[PDB]
RNA sequence: GAAGGGCCGCGAGCCCCCGCGCCUGGAGGAAGGAGAAGUCGUAACAAGGUAUCCGUAGGUGAACCUGCGGAUGGAUCCCU
RNA sequence: CCCACAGCCCCCGCCGCGGAGCCGAGGGCAAGCUGGUGCCAGCAGCCGCGGUAAUUCCAGCUCGGCGAGCGUCGCGCGGCGCUGCUGCAGUUGAAACGCCCGUAGUUGGCCCCCCGCCGCCACGAGGAAACGGGAGCGCUCCAGGCAGGCCCGUUGGAC
RNA sequence: CAUCCGGUCGAUCCUGCCGGAGCGCGACGCUCUCCCCAAGGACGAAGCCAUGCAUGCCCGCUCACCGGACGCGGCGGACGGCUCAGGACAACGGUUGCACCCCCCGCGGCGGUCCUAGCCGGACACCGCUGGCAACCCGGCGCCAAGACGUGCGCGCAAGGGCGGGCGCCCGGGCGAGCAGCGUGACGCAGCGACGGCCCGCCCGGGCUUCCGGGGCAUCACCCGGUCGGCGCGGUCGCGGCGCGCCGAGGGCCCGACGCCUGGCGGAGAAUCAGGGUUCGACUCCGGAGAGCGGGCCUGCGAGACGGCCCGCAC
């Protein structure tokens, strides 16, 4: 009918779904190579980097922090969740930054934030706030 | 040549159409076989060009059916010597011929 | 490199699709008091082999019923079942098969043939005395709770001739 | 690419009928060149330490080799590698054990104990007859044995049988329809049967169909096929008749046996 | 080293291939002998440890060789005076070059010793009773270290008189 | 038969030129997106106050206007 | 007892440390009581909460899940009949080239009773094991291993 | 072992996406009673290296010292182990062939050698005296040993070369297949031999070779010019444009050439789970390649070897 359907018609079957896989969004930015150039974060889990600038119809401030990534030198913004935690970052502290939910997409109403931060000077974060450890080194 | 020269016929013998005939003393055989996708569950036909030796003891021209035997390298693209070529008829459609 | 690296390894368990389903929750948990079992990685260990056991007894059924590998791998497996004293000696159909359920499991344990032996108080105490090592499982004391008995052995467990 | 020859052998690639354990370790004995090939052979100390079990390690075989305790064809040999192949005659004086290594049914290598009657000779096949220097005939054997001056009625695949003490001819067998043989290759090592035709096509491989004393028919080609007498076997056999049962009979032989 | 392997060669379709292994010793060559007619100096022949520790001995200089008349039978030891044609190519034949196929000049003592005494081709005894006789070469100089031979004869010889006739 | 020399063969390194691929500075110019509660008017949604839209050409602070031909997804399934 | 020596498992006598955390309680999603703060601080994978009872933030009590494990981040499979051979859609949601001719390519009505050739189906040979499936064996069970008992198929390690 | 749920509206049905729910691989945080099995510097740095170790053994040769030293000689060190840089009709996987090949140990045979043989000749090592230089390294003189080196007694024997079959085809040494061997006319004295093995067959191994499979981009559509064939020689273990001389022109391509890219070793296999399939495949076994980059070579049956040497470059 549409589709071919004779008994020696493969070739044209295995070109066409090669032709016509790559219009999904997901598949182009998964196997077409600009996402993982554009990604500051190479594909890793998460990076190592040192932060530079300490900044902030729900009309509630985030606040963040500016760092720059030690093994790319491109700069971006990571987010500092729990509260209490923007006075445990002090500027040009040695950080680990990881992703939220949505790789890639911002998540929450948060605008232009893709990442969060989880450890300060080799503590977690979550380690800290809870007070298990402490930051007296720093 | 394989009647009167100094070369023996041993290993596969094929069958194939002739596709060309401009060398000296040698012809490009084309051979027809099918390859199976599993996935699709359906063949694909597919071809393949192979140089053999043609001695002046035969009369050949463009779609005629040829019998090659394997032999030693003659050459860098050459293992084969024709021994049989049944004759053909100038006006033929072209039919996909697996042999 | 190490002759270690030749050991073979594999999982015994699985867990739901669905975690969250109250009649689940509530049926296994009833089937640990009428068992009284620790966590539900046990379940999901007879739920294992009640899949193999059905997955064998489909292949062999969709086969003719005089086909040698249908005879020889029905035959073993109903030899198997019988001999553990799962499948009631009665049944030699593989029809039978598909309507076993994890309860003909459980009924073999260790546990079980000690209870219905009168030989424990109940499950938990049957269980406490396991472990203390006061049980000669044919004649050679066992203190693995879930150790199942095959027929032959049922009649020869016995309080463990060294006990108190 | 190896610059040489290989000296080692991984247990895992090691012939599956060798029946050598995973774990026993990484490496097996590697069989020397000599009278039969790496496929078509098993070393001495896997017969001397895994079956007889008359040692537990590799330096009780060393002792016991290299103190001249073992005959090979009526040689002594102290070679714990060296190859015992097919039709070969195993004697140990000291116990008085006398030995033919022939195939079971299965498809593994057996020792068929014998008596002293017919200890003195083996048989052998001929698969090669070329002209040597200043044309003088020659022939080649299965196990890497040459003879002069053969008798013209002799023909390539027969079978030929030597004193083990002299290397001459005594009688040879021919191959023709309607002999007992006993193959040697492939899924049917072991099975013993007379055959019934003999089909060949130009320029590839001969196939012979025989029959066993059952009536079970069974095919192979003739690089594998070995002439044992005219009819009747000229040497003795282990205590079945060359019988492959089936998965059912070996399953019920097994539960009797438990 | 000199090689013939051929991954430094092109595809059929005339593309480049690759390469993705170094040099190896089965695949070399040597430079060729470039055996010398005489015309310190003497019959000098060197030796080669080729593979499998066999030898091959090629020559650079030699005189002699074995050569034969079929028709007749007459086979002798003679001396080569020149060589007068080669196919392959003419500075050959100048340089006095030895390999299969040239056709030389041998002297006409050893046959005239023992022959224009018996009926036998015409045109050899007009040869012989001159002072050299056309001859062709048949072994492998710089292989097995010799330089042997037949006479010519028949309508071979006939195309290598017409072909130096004009010289 | 050593050192040493000459011609060829293998072939490193440097120099000169060409081409291919990936990054990247830049006065100025121009696009898009987001943010806010900015200024100018009202183009569309009702016949939206000149029915809307398409192609083409020109003009105009801006939305847009006009001419040629077409469609109804129109505001008409209906008239010798 | 074992071990090249030592450990370790296990056996034997004496004295005898009993210890649970990680997530969450509006829906998806099983699981609710007071005090604070007030669109601030914060939670939130999505919808959303917080502008005075906050069933969602911060604490206490209570409760639920899994369990010596629990949670977070990135990737692959599945979810997905959202890549569709089985098995998508194409008037109006995204999508039938303005129309015709036409080569490679793909597809081609019916009929001959037994011959040859190609495909096709079945069987067979031949060719490595491990992994995988699988027969048998109670390492105390098991993850495993190919053992082991006495009067063992030639004990077995089939396929 | 064939499952779904929440979100566009004042409410409703759809398309369509977003998010949740499971498994595995790793990294991070918290926590941890006992036993058994068990991976472990691979993740665009094939980046750089102190320190220590990873190949020795012994059958022959003792006037060495009181036979054990040492050294000559023989065998082995080309196996094993590490890694995946390079490389995309290649490698690799299955299937053929050498009537175009080489092959140590081992096994079985065979063994006739042209023109002082109660046993030939001279050396070196270690070692003694004498010495150079920071180190590394060696020098000069001197008697002495061989299953070492050299010559060599002896029944003719290596390599190569010329001549030796047929009358339409087919119907023994061996073949499917005029292939091996032999005779004979001439060249040449190779190998064995001062306690006898040159030689042949088998085996393992290697080299190449037939057929089929063998990543992506057409914002790469035309490409190759020893590239395609023929004749002749050279060289090679050996066939072959493998190299050279001459001649002719050819070969490949929408059944996707050529070009470019790859954070590209391949396979046996791994993860996932109705059935059909998707993704991965450093790493256990097989095969290939390399030892800082690029080249060259000796010894040896076997290496273009690097726990062998020589050169240039960077350290
Ligand atoms: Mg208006
Ligand atoms: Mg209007
Ligand atoms: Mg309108
Ligand atoms: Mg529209
Ligand atoms: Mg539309
Ligand atoms: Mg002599
Ligand atoms: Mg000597
Ligand atoms: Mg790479
Ligand atoms: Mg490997
Ligand atoms: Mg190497
Ligand atoms: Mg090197
Ligand atoms: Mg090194
Ligand atoms: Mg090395």
């Amino acid at each position: 009918m549409s589709k071919t359907s004779g008994l020696y018609t493969a070739r044209k079957l295995r070109t066409v779904r090669r032709v016509n896989r790559w219009a999904d969004k997901k598949y182009r930015k998964a196997h077409l190579g600009t996402w993982l150039k554009a990604n500051p974060l190479e594909g890793a889990c998460m990076a190592r980097g040192i932060v530079t600038q300490k900044i902030g119809p729900n009309s509630a401030v985030r606040k963040a922090v500016r760092v720059q990534l030690t093994k790319n030198s491109k700069k971006i913004t990571a987010f500092v969740p729990r509260d209490g935690s923007i006075t445990y970052i002090d500027n040009n502290d040695e950080v680990l930054v990881a992703g939220f939910g949505r790789a890639g997409r911002a998540v929450g109403d948060i605008p232009g934030c893709r990442f969060k931060v989880i450890k300060v000077a080799g503590i977690g974060l979550l380690a800290l706030f809870l007070r298990k450890r402490e930051k007296r080194a720093r | 040549c394989p009647f009167t020269g100094n070369v023996s016929i041993r290993g596969r013998i094929l069958r194939g159409v002739v596709h060309s005939a401009k060398m000296q003393r040698s012809i490009i055989v084309r051979r027809d076989y099918l390859h199976f996708v599993q996935k699709y569950k359906r063949y694909e036909r597919r071809h393949k060009h192979v140089a053999a030796h043609l001695s002046p003891c035969f009369r050949v021209k463009e779609g005629d059916i040829v019998t090659i035997g394997e032999c030693r390298p003659l050459s860098k693209t050459i293992r084969f010597n024709v021994i049989k070529v049944e004759p053909v008829s100038e006006a033929a459609k072209k039919r996909f011929s697996p042999f | 490199p190490r002759i270690s690296r030749h050991r073979n390894s594999s999982k015994t368990y699985s867990t739901p699709k669905k975690p969250f389903t109250k009649p689940r929750l509530d049926a296994e948990l009833k089937l640990c008091g009428e068992y009284g079992l620790k966590c539900k990685r046990e379940i999901y260990r007879a739920r294992y082999m009640l899949a193999k056991i059905r997955r064998t007894a489909r292949n062999l059924l969709t086969l003719d019923e005089n086909d040698i590998k249908r005879r020889f791998e029905g035959a073993a497996l109903l030899r198997r079942l019988h001999m553990l004293g799962i499948l009631d000696e009665e049944k030699d159909q593989l029809d039978y098969v598909l309507g076993l359920r994890i309860e003909d499991i459980f009924k073999r344990r260790l546990q079980s043939v000690i209870v219905e032996s009168k030989l424990a108080k109940s499950v938990h105490h049957a269980r406490n005395m396991i472990k203390a090592r006061h049980i000669s499982v044919g004649g050679q004391i066992v203190n693995i709770p879930s150790y199942m008995v095959r027929i032959s052995n049922t009649s020869r467990v016995a309080i463990a001739d060294t006990s108190s | 690419m190896a610059r040489g020859v290989r000296k080692h052998l991984k247990r895992l690639n090691a012939p599956k009928h060798w029946l050598l354990d995973k774990m026993g370790g990484i490496w097996a004995p590697r069989p020397t060149n000599g009278p039969h090939g790496l496929r078509e052979c098993i070393p001495l100390i896997l017969i001397l330490r895994n079956r007889l079990h008359y040692a537990n390690t590799y330096a009780e075989t060393s002792m016991i080799l290299q103190d001249k305790n073992v005959l090979i064809d009526g040689k002594p040999r102290t070679d714990p590698t060296f190859p015992v192949g097919f039709m070969d005659v195993f004697e140990i004086p000291k116990v008085h054990k006398t030995f033919r290594v022939l195939y079971d049914v299965k498809g593994r290598f057996t020792l068929v104990p014998i008596q002293s009657n017919e200890a003195g000779f083996k048989l052998c096949r001929v698969q090669k007859i070329f002209l040597g220097d200043k044309g003088m005939p020659y022939l080649s054997t299965h196990d890497a044995r040459t003879i002069r001056f053969p008798h013209p009625d002799i023909k390539t695949n027969d079978t030929i049988k030597i004193n083990l003490k002299t290397g001459k001819i005594d009688e040879w067998y021919k191959f023709d329809i309607g002999k007992i043989v006993m193959v040697t290759g492939g899924r049917n090592c072991g099975r013993i049967g007379t055959i019934q035709a003999i089909d060949k096509h130009m320029g590839s491989y001969t196939m012979i169909r025989m029959k066993d004393t059952e009536g079970t028919e069974f095919l192979t080609r003739l690089c594998n096929v070995f002439v044992i007498g005219n009819d009747s076997p000229a040497v003795a056999i282990p205590t079945t008749k060359g019988i492959r049962p089936d998965i059912i009979k070996n399953r019920e032989l097994r539960l009797r046996s438990i | 080293g000199i090689t013939h392997d051929k991954m430094y060669k092109r595809s059929k379709t005339g593309a480049v291939q690759g390469k993705w292994h170094k040099k190896r010793k089965y695949n070399l060559g040597r430079q060729p002998a470039n055996t010398k007619l005489i015309v310190n100096e003497g019959q000098k022949i060197s030796t080669i440890r080729c593979r499998g520790g066999n030898i091959k001995r090629r020559a650079l200089r030699l005189s002699h060789g074995s050569f034969a008349w079929g028709s007749a039978d007459i086979s002798h030891k003679a001396r080569i005076l020149q060589v007068v044609y080669n196919s392959t190519s003419n500075e050959l034949v100048r340089t006095n070059t030895l390999v299969k196929g040239c056709v030389v000049q041998i002297d006409s003592a050893p046959f005239k010793s023992a022959l224009s005494n018996d009926t036998l081709d015409k045109e050899i005894l007009d040869q012989i009773r001159g002072d050299h006789i056309l001859a062709r070469i048949s072994s492998r100089p710089g292989q097995v270290g010799t330089a042997d031979g037949y006479i010519l004869e028949g309508p071979e010889l006939l195309f290598y008189q017409k072909k130096l006739a004009p010289k």
